[PDB]
RNA sequence: AUACCACACACAAGGGAUCGUUUGGCUCCUGGGACGAGGAAGGGCGCAGCAGAGAGCGAUAUGUGUGGGAGCAGCAGCAAUG
RNA sequence: AAAACAGUGAAAUUGUGUGUGGACCCGAAUGGAUCGGGCCCGUCUUGAAACACGGACCAAGGAGUGCACAUACACU
RNA sequence: GUACCGAGUGAUCGGUGGUGGAGGUAGAUGCAGAGCAGAUCUUGGUGGUAGUAGCGAUAAUUUGUCUUCAGCGGCAAAGACU
């Protein structure tokens, strides 16, 4: 019967951990991933605006878009080593 | 600190309270019931019968559907039981005033229980599982007491 | 207190004797918690009160108005005034016949003392006059 | 079972280090204001999906 | 009146300011008044209480005492004085701490670099004062 | 109605309404509109004297230079040679 | 998803003590037995006490509003 | 917030005594997310039923002895079962 006694038999496992986007949706035998569609260049088009906006920019570090901000302020200084490189070009 | 539900004088009385006990709620009230006004001596004596089930607790509120016996006769009715883990407790409480009042310098005579109390203490919540995917609370009900006895004037 | 306006003395009683002590109480007030003493009309399409069947409650209205002359006196025999500055007094210089002042419940003692000896000098009744200031 | 991918591994074992109380000494500090760790679980209630 | 509108006059935000300053600005938040003869021995009208110096305390319990500064609280902003303290059931004596503001001082602790503190602020005075 | 059931009042329980408060939200206005093969955005794993989560940082996981200047919140140790 | 102050601490509901009654409301009284009148509210309906439906109990929340265009009235 | 007492046909308003520990009104006007018994209403908390219904398909359990401090827990000797 369809019920309890079948859920005894579900001991297989369809999808493992994507190594694109951590989210245990990669399907192994289709070769895609449910989430981010890897292996395509592409990341996945979400189903809506309230699912996208919690993988968006700056819901992670942002580590090098920070500093980049930081450097542009302080008007492109370089290291002060090398200075006669910087003012010749 | 404790406000005790009444007011009696500190000397010639003696008392003890405690919170939270794990004794149950409606089995407690039906044996303290029954002690009130009565001698200490008389109290632990009776209460030692009823360890023995030589003689009984009768109920009056708690009640229903509860067996006849002829040991309810003393009391002028039909229905009477044994909780034998609340007699236990009750017994041991009032020995240690029997200590209590023999260090405060009262007789271990000539001593009545005037007032006593019990009050529902908050639920500690179960579950047991049913039948067709439910599931449905088990819950425990313990309980508060306090107790004062006076020295008789007579 | 035991003080009558003077005007009144001979007719006070008569007066105080006559006052109705009814109530108006909601219908059903006395069936559940949920719905408090407070009037309110009822308005349901079979409701006994309404259709005004013997053996149903009174309704309020116009009839049971008391007389012009006797509405709003206290049982002493006169009219209140509300009063927290000693230049509030000041007003009542002229109605003294009819009114006396009730001093309001958030003025405290050290401004008390201040209303009360200014009431002594002017001949005013103030009818809180023990209040908080016994001790 | 006993046999393992590197992958799965590297997952028990940061899962198993993660899962202790707030050590004792924490309580004591002036501006700490948690009570117990809501991370804390047990094999017995919740799934890791390592799988 | 205020006539700079990029200074805020809002209430959350002045709260906010206040505590969660950090670094100099918490510095700012310890000054105490001199008293009048050490305000002809320095040119200074306020400074940071440290360890060491000598107080009187101007308002609450401990009114007229006076003491040496034993340890400054920054996270919590309140300084202990020598010898204001409570008991407790215990019998034991724990530091009650007070407030900056209701310090003023009556001789400074010159250890360490004190005096190029005072030195540095004396100058900003003058640079501009002269002009 | 000796003891059950109901109602009123005082005391003790049981729950979190009301009033007082707010380093949060929302709306309008003004500025800004700055990413990546020199490896981004996003994911994982490591790093503390006692350290789980979160914050900060990459095996150089509190290094160098400049301007300042008094403590490091608990316990043990550090600090004008910062 | 929930979860503010180690403030204040209502109602439902429970125990103990003291009083008054046997479902309760309105009118009128005694030292004291009681006398007279009253069917359960809300709602659709010719017609509800209904063998019509909704309602175990308490707190808090909970439903004719904003803009545009013609209009009649009152006021400047 | 809670007991009492007064004022009003009524929606409601005022005072007194305890509790509480920092804010609050009276008059004239302005703007509205502006008054609850009900919706098999929404969320949270609590009753009666009730110390009641039930908790015991399967091989089976007894005695002594120590702990446990009051576990048919452990160990010896029997009796059974897959
Ligand atoms: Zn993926």
């Amino acid at each position: 019967s369809k019920g309890t006694p079948s859920n005894g038999k579900k001991n297989k496992r369809n999808h493992t951990t994507c190594c694109r986007c951590g989210s245990v949706s990669f399907h192994k035998q289709k070769g895609k991933c449910s989430s981010c569609a890897y292996p395509e260049k592409k990341m996945k088009k979400m189903q809506n605006r309230k699912a996208m906006l919690k993988k968006t920019t700056g819901t992670g570090k942002m580590r090098h878009m920070k500093k980049e901000r930081i450097s542009r302020r302080a008007g492109y200084p370089g290291n002060p080593i090398l200075k006669e490189i910087r003012n010749k070009i | 600190a404790h406000k005790y539900s009444c007011d009696i004088s500190e000397a010639t009385s003696v008392r003890s309270q405690y919170n939270n006990i794990k004794i149950k709620f409606k089995n407690t009230r039906e044996v303290c019931n029954i002690i009130k006004t009565m001698e200490l001596n008389k109290a632990i004596a009776y209460l030692n019968d009823v360890l023995r089930f030589k003689k009984c607790i009768p109920v009056f509120r708690f009640a229903k559907k509860c067996g006849r016996t002829p040991q309810a006769k003393e009391f002028g009715t039909d229905k009477g039981k044994w909780p034998v883990k609340s007699v236990a407790f009750v017994k041991k409480m009032l020995e240690d005033l029997l200590v209590e009042a023999e260090k405060k310098g009262l007789g271990t005579s000539e001593l009545v229980i005037k007032h006593i109390q019990v009050n529902q203490a908050p639920k500690i919540y179960g579950r047991k599982h049913g039948a067709f995917g439910r599931i449905k609370p088990y819950n425990k009900s313990p309980s508060h007491i306090e107790v004062i006895a006076v020295k008789r004037e007579h | 207190m035991d003080i009558v306006n003077p005007s009144l003395s001979k007719v006070i009683d008569i007066i105080n004797k006559g006052k109705s002590k009814k109530q108006f109480k909601r219908f059903q007030s006395w069936r559940v918690k949920r719905v408090s003493e407070s009037w309110r009309k009822p308005r349901g399409i079979d409701n006994r009160m309404r259709r005004k069947f013997g053996g149903a409650p009174d309704m309020p209205g116009i009839g049971y108005k008391k007389p012009n002359a006797i509405r709003f006196l206290l049982p002493n025999g006169y009219r209140k005034i509300m009063v927290a500055c000693v230049k509030d007094l000041e007003a009542l210089i002229s109605l003294n016949s009819f009114y006396c002042a009730e001093i309001r419940h958030a003025v405290g003692s050290k401004k008390r003392i201040e209303i009360l000896e200014r009431a002594e000098e002017l001949g005013i009744l103030v009818i809180n006059k023990e209040g908080k200031l016994v001790k | 079972g006993s046999i393992k991918t590197r992958r799965i591994k590297v997952q028990l074992v940061s899962a198993l280090k993660k899962n202790r109380c707030i050590p004792q000494w924490k309580r004591a500090c002036p501006g700490f204001k948690q009570q117990y760790n809501f991370t804390k679980r047990s094999w017995k209630r919740k799934t890791l999906k390592a799988c | 009146m205020k006539f700079n509108k990029n200074v805020t006059a809002s209430r959350r935000k002045n709260r906010k300011a206040h505590f969660t300053s950090i670094g100099l600005e918490r510095t700012k938040l310890m000054n105490a008044p001199l008293s009048k003869d050490l305000k002809e021995e320095y040119g200074i009208k306020r400074i940071a209480v440290r360890p060491g110096d000598m107080v009187k305390v101007v308002s609450g319990e401990f009114k007229k005492k006076e003491g040496v500064v034993m340890k400054v609280n920054r996270h919590d902003i309140k300084i202990e004085v020598e010898g204001c303290f409570v008991q407790k059931e215990d019998g034991k004596k724990i530091n009650k701490g007070i407030h900056p503001s209701n310090l003023r001082i009556i001789k400074l602790s010159m250890e360490k670099d004190r005096a190029e503190i005072i030195n540095k602020k004396v100058e900003a005075m003058k640079s501009e004062v002269k002009a």
